[PDB]
């Protein structure tokens, strides 16, 4: 399997409408070598996907969001499911590939009573302490602090990429216009301006948050080369017996 | 082609998919700017990216996007288009569309309004053909009056009696009768179905031709009174009255019959004052007696094949004719050059009803463009999606050669190097038809698919040698994967010790039989013992490419490994048919006999829908009792309606289908005891 | 003659007075102090030295180029002091200025204090009183949380980190307290939730108020996020003093030993 094989089928996999859901497993199958993917916990917490694959013959750990189930919102179960896998992958020197499509955290009374904060902290810590090479690709959206939870550039991430259909912001357009332009009491032009100016990856691109905006068909060829140069990554950190996981 | 000649500088294509791509390629070759129309679903199609500019015309359904004349006219006015090409289907043969376009200033590439009006119904067409001295079916001409008149006509038309719905056709109102009492009961059935038909309520009584052969003559005409016939075409392999396999030169006809047929077609075209490209269809018996049957006033689907034996470009010629230029060829300039065979690759499962529509997204798609004498016309690409509103046509494949044998061999070779992963296709049926002995000999008819497979398509029945080759290839692939799994990189801390094994003893389960196989490797060459039979297979063993070329005992074969898993199950595409095999080691096979068989709670009593779409009418209600051979409900998807059959007796506990909803493929529909 | 002296006094007065006296009165009418007297009560008298008191936000959109949207300190007070003679680094958030929402300068100051504390080997105490992240800042605000979160993981297991929620913390700022070693709350005054009750009502069609959603009783009785709850601010600081007195300065030092009788 050549490491420069193109994947033209990924150019239109992401629907134009923001209310439509696609399958991330198809993207994972297209990107990885020989369309082979070993999924871990496939029937539990289906809004997140974790597994093992091979890129240019090297074992890699794939973690990603599933917009098809629960619109990709994070909850208690998926946080632990991702955190344990990420911790194991770091512990045994395995590179991590991440696909980001998240609107935020799932709201509700049950989630708050169950301690969603602790599990979100678990997942964020698991990505934060990572020392193995990490590659991140943003497909459609990443809203709020969840964008930081998914191994953003600022958590010692190595390379971040965004598709042309991606878009990153703080909250939705309606929330922004209702929390900023309250006195103006006119959301007709305000929402149009906000979606014309900030509903695109350029504000993060011009500020250095994402390395480059790449075409989907060249995704695989972009990742393999990176895994060739990050194989010698070494990071030094302060000495400690063991850190305090929020278990 | 000469771009120096003056021609339209803007063409609007009012179709979608393959024909739009063909027209776009033609006008690009002719240096003509083009404009494309599309619905919301087809916003990412191939034809909307090939053409400059693109206009959205409406929602997904064809009744509001491609058949909405107001949107088309608005798009034409906005884009300042000078000419519009309809292709085939949709509004290609619409009477009012031609007048609406020709009203303001727009020239329409095709026949005039009068030509479409005359060749639009089966009543006046027959008498017009008779007035032009053209052979017709000896059935009586005239609208039937009543049962007594019908039987009186049936007395002198012949013992076989055809009843047909007038005006619009499309495989409706076509019924059989032999006996006089059978004739009258069939006639009253036809009368009541016409009363329930679209509104014509007029019946045509006619004679049958035994073992019909469907011949076509491609005519081309201009506005100056010139008409040319571009040889003939053989199209007999049909299911649901739809052509699948096409052959340009007719092996059944000689020079004299071909000349007579062409002269009759030219005379008929001159009588109608035809000024475009069209086809004239004939029915031919065993005694080479041809009878006229319908005329198509548009560009046909199987037009490329007759281009492979004449060297002309039909689209360019008809655009030039629509411009107003006389034809630059004569009758003596048309000659037959070789042989050509065309296959129509659809998106349907051939194992049920000779093709039932299916949907999906193309995971990957590759054409055999590197093979000699191969041409592919497709309107799809990797990642394309198949909706439920349009025709399921995937592509068409044309192979030309010096003679019939070379063309057939090239078609067989090309059908194996065609990669489609994501949907289900009918390539297996095409490859089975091509290599059929009767098709090779040349004795075919319109009922070719009805007697070769009386019960249905069951796949390729492979012989003993082919079975041995398949088993050897499967075992060799399994051993190659196992050997590849053992190659790691040097560790320098815990060096690996590669196991030393001489022979691999395997149990291979195929269909419902178990074979013992012994495999040995000597580098790139595998020696296989299959039930005491020696086989030798060689290949490069590239396990990543979707196409594998192997040589077994000197015979070259191409195989594709669709699916493989650690449990031993493998899906291999051999000779165009997908086979499922289970390969295990001897010890694993011996130990597997202690495993309890998993209970399968599916023994009939389940009516899962065999196709996706929208059900239009349900004939049963919950709590009722059904009978064998009785339809339950009718699902409409991709231009056709299908009703599932019966065969078991029980009480329907619940009905999950209602008019207007969407039902997916494999969804439970009717539950019964 | 240079007017660089009066400007310093004006900036100091604005920093001490925050965003205005009306907001201070609103702060007191809820029985709630401000950051500076909280720091004074927490630390030993005459031992607190403040860092970066002349830092301004650098927003340029949504009309914050005017002086009415400019406030010194940027709603955070950071520095170092001594408790019972042992060094400590502290930071407190001010709800007066933009409701304590994160800006670039706020995160920069917090990160600088954490970096200094991890360099010298001293504990960090954080009094959290915010309202989320500043929307007008944009993605630059979000990165701030990340720049904090990483420093919460790098220092985990190296120096003790104590967090005390003193008000309605909401949004992505609730993850920093969850990444610290211990968490304390003030009852009837503090809240902790990812999203407000309005979003819950809009989405799940369920009616609930802030007290039942993120109150101190909820997080100390069934949620398991907080560790202890205190009656008011003074009692919370008084208990935090001796709780800090129990624990050592860094993992490189042995457990403290006191004088016994
Ligand atoms: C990383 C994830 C994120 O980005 S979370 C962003 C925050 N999302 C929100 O919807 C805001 C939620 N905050 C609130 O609802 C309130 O501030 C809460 C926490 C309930 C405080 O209670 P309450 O005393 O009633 O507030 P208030 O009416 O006195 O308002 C005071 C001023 O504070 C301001 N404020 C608050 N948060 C922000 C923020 N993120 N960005 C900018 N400004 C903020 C408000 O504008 C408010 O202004 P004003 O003085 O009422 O005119
Ligand atoms: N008079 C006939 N005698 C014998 N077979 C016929 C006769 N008419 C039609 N058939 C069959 O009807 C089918 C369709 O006829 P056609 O006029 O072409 O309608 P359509 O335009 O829908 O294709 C033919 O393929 C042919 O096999
Ligand atoms: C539906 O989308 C209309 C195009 C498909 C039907 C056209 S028209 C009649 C020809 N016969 C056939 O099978 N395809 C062609
Ligand atoms: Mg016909």
């Amino acid at each position: 399997d050549p490491s420069d094989r193109l994947v033209p089928e990924l150019d239109t996999i992401v629907p134009l409408e923001s209310t439509k859901a696609y399958n991330m497993v198809d993207i994972i199958h297209s990107v990885v070598d020989e369309r082979e993917f070993f999924e871990i916990m496939p029937n539990y917490a289906k809004n997140i996907i974790v597994g093992f694959a091979r890129m240019n013959g090297r074992t890699v750990g794939i973690v990603g969001n599933q917009p098809k189930v629960a619109s990709g919102c994070l909850d208690i179960n998926s946080s632990v499911k991702g955190a344990r896998f990420v911790r194991f992958c770091d512990a045994f020197n395995i590179p991590l590939i991440t696909f980001v499509d998240v609107p935020g955290f799932l709201p509700g009374t049950a989630q708050e009573y169950g301690g969603i904060i602790r599990h979100g902290a678990k997942l964020l810590y698991a990505f934060a302490e990572a020392t193995v090479p990490k590659v991140t690709v943003i497909t459609r959206k990443a809203y709020g602090g969840a964008y930081d939870v998914m191994s953003s550039k600022h958590l010692c991430g190595d390379t971040n990429y965004a598709w042309p259909t991606a878009e990153i912001a703080v909250m939705g357009a309606k929330g922004a216009v209702e929390i900023i332009f309250k006195g103006h009491e006119n959301v007709e032009a305000a929402q149009a301006e906000y979606i014309e100016k900030f509903a695109n990856p350029f504000p993060a691109a011009v500020r250095g948050f994402v390395d480059d905006i790449i075409q989907p068909s060249s995704t695989r060829a972009r990742i393999c080369c990176d895994l060739d140069v990050l194989a010698s990554k070494k990071v030094q950190r302060p000495w400690r017996k063991h850190a305090n996981i929020p278990l | 082609y000469d771009p120096n000649e003056k021609t339209f500088d803007k063409i609007l294509v009012a179709n979608r998919g393959e024909i739009a791509c063909r027209v776009i390629r033609t006008c690009k070759k002719m240096g003509i700017k083009t404009v494309a129309i599309h619905s919301d679903v087809d916003a990412s199609s191939v034809h909307v990216k090939m053409a400059d500019e693109a206009v959205c015309v409406g929602p997904a359904p064809t009744s509001k996007s491609y058949l909405n004349m107001d949107a088309i006219m608005e798009a034409i006015k906005k884009t300042r288009a000078q000419a519009v090409h309809p292709g085939y289907g949709f509004l290609s043969e619409n009477k009012e569309f031609a007048r609406c376009l020709a009203a303001e200033d727009v020239v329409f590439i095709g026949p005039d309004t009068h030509a479409i009006q005359a060749m639009g119904d089966k009543i006046e067409s027959k008498l017009l053909a008779k007035k032009a001295e053209v052979n017709t079916i000896p059935g009586f001409d005239g609208v039937v009056k009543d049962a007594e008149e019908a039987v009186r006509i049936a007395r002198e038309i012949g013992y076989p009696v055809m009843i047909k719905a007038s005006a619009g056709g499309g495989g409706k109102g076509m019924r059989i009768a032999w006996d006089d009492e059978e004739t009258r009961d069939g006639f009253r059935l036809s009368s009541q179905e016409a009363a329930s038909s679209f509104g014509d309520d007029r019946l045509l009584i006619e004679k049958f031709i035994d073992n019909p052969r469907h011949i076509e003559i491609q005519v081309l005409g201009d506005k100056h009174g010139n008409a040319l016939w571009l040889n003939e075409r053989e199209c007999s392999i049909q299911r649901r009255n739809q052509k699948v396999v096409e052959e340009a030169p007719s092996i059944f006809l000689d020079a004299e019959t071909r000349r007579a047929m062409g002269e009759q077609a030219v005379a008929l075209a001159r009588a109608v004052k035809y000024s475009s490209a069209g086809t004239v269809e004939f029915l031919v018996d065993s005694k080479k007696n041809f009878y006229f049957l319908e005329m198509n006033t548009r560009l046909q689907v199987e037009h490329p094949v007759t281009e492979c034996i004449t060297g002309l470009d039909l689209v360019q010629e008809m655009i030039r004719v629509a411009k107003g230029y006389p034809l630059r060829h004569k009758q003596a300039d048309i000659r037959i050059n070789g042989w050509a065979v065309e296959c129509r690759v659809y998106a349907e499962d051939p194992y049920k009803s000779f093709g039932l529509p299916s949907i999906g997204r193309l995971s990957q798609y590759q054409e055999p463009l590197h093979l000699p004498g191969v041409r592919v016309d497709s309107g799809i690409q990797p990642g394309s999606d198949i909706s439920i509103y349009y025709d399921p046509m995937i592509s068409k494949l044309i192979t030309y050669g010096s003679d019939r044998t070379e063309a057939l061999k090239r078609m067989a070779d090309a059908l194996d190097n065609y990669v489609i992963r994501g949907v289900t296709h009918n390539i297996a049926l095409l490859r089975e038809v091509i290599i059929n002995s009767r098709f090779v000999k040349g004795d075919i008819s319109t009922k070719f698919l009805s007697d070769v497979y009386p019960d249905g398509f069951k796949g390729h029945m492979l012989t003993k040698s082919e079975k041995n080759q398949l088993l050897a290839i499967a075992s060799s692939l399994f051993v190659a994967f196992q050997l590849r799994a053992q190659h790691f990189q040097e560790n320098s801390r815990m060096p690996v010790i590669k196991p030393d094994i001489a022979n691999w003893e395997l149990s291979v389960k195929l269909h419902d039989k178990v074979h013992t196989v012994v495999a040995s490797n000597n580098g790139s060459v595998f020696s296989v013992e299959v039930d005491g039979s020696k086989l030798n297979v060689t290949s490069t063993w590239n396990l990543a490419s979707p196409l594998l070329s192997v040589s077994v005992d000197g015979t070259q074969r191409t195989v594709q490994c669709l699916s493989r898993e650690a449990g031993g199950n493998m899906s291999i595409q051999f000779l165009g048919t997908v086979y499922k095999v289970n390969i295990l080691t001897r010890l694993a096979a011996e130990l597997n006999k202690f495993m309890l068989e998993k209970v399968t709670e599916d023994t009939s009593s389940v009516l899962r829908s065999p196709m996706p779409g929208v059900v239009v009418a349900v004939s049963v209600k919950p709590g009722d009792a059904v009978a064998e051979g009785q339809e339950i409900c009718v699902i409409e998807a991709m231009k056709m309606q299908n009703s599932m059959t019966a065969g078991k007796t029980g009480t329907v506990k619940s009905v999950h289908c209602q008019a207007g909803d969407t039902v997916g493929e494999g969804d439970l529909l009717v539950e019964l005891e | 003659a240079t007017s660089v002296n009066e400007r310093i006094e004006n900036k100091r007065r604005t920093a001490l007075l925050g965003g205005g006296q009306r907001r201070i009165d609103a702060q007191h009418k809820r029985g709630k102090l401000t950051a500076r007297e909280r720091i004074s009560l927490l630390l030993d008298p005459g031992s607190f030295v403040e860092s970066d008191m002349f830092v301004e936000h650098r927003c340029a959109d949504f009309g914050m180029a005017a002086d009415k949207n400019k406030f010194p300190g940027d709603s955070v007070v950071t520095g170092r002091g001594r408790i019972n003679g042992r060094l400590v680094y502290v930071f407190s958030q001010d709800f007066t200025v933009f409701g304590g929402s994160l800006s670039g300068a706020h995160a920069q100051k917090i990160c600088k204090i954490m970096d200094q504390a991890i360099t010298v080997g001293a504990p960090v105490i954080g009094l959290n009183d915010s309202g989320g992240a500043r929307i007008q800042e944009g993605v630059e605000s979000l990165a701030g949380y990340a720049d904090i979160f990483l420093r919460n993981v790098t220092a985990s297991g190296v120096i003790p980190q104590i967090s005390l929620i003193m008000g309605p913390c909401a949004g992505g700022a609730v993850y920093s307290p969850a990444l610290t070693d211990f968490t304390f709350m003030v009852k009837d005054t503090s809240y902790l939730f990812i999203t407000g009750p309005d979003v819950v009502k809009s989405v799940t069609n369920e009616d609930v108020t802030q007290e039942e959603l993120g109150g101190a009783k909820t997080h100390t009785t069934m949620s398991g996020v907080a560790h202890r709850a205190f009656e008011n601010d003074v009692d919370a600081l008084c208990n935090l003093r001796d709780f800090f007195n129990y624990l050592p300065l860094s993992s490189q030092d042995p457990a403290p030993v006191r004088e016994c009788h």
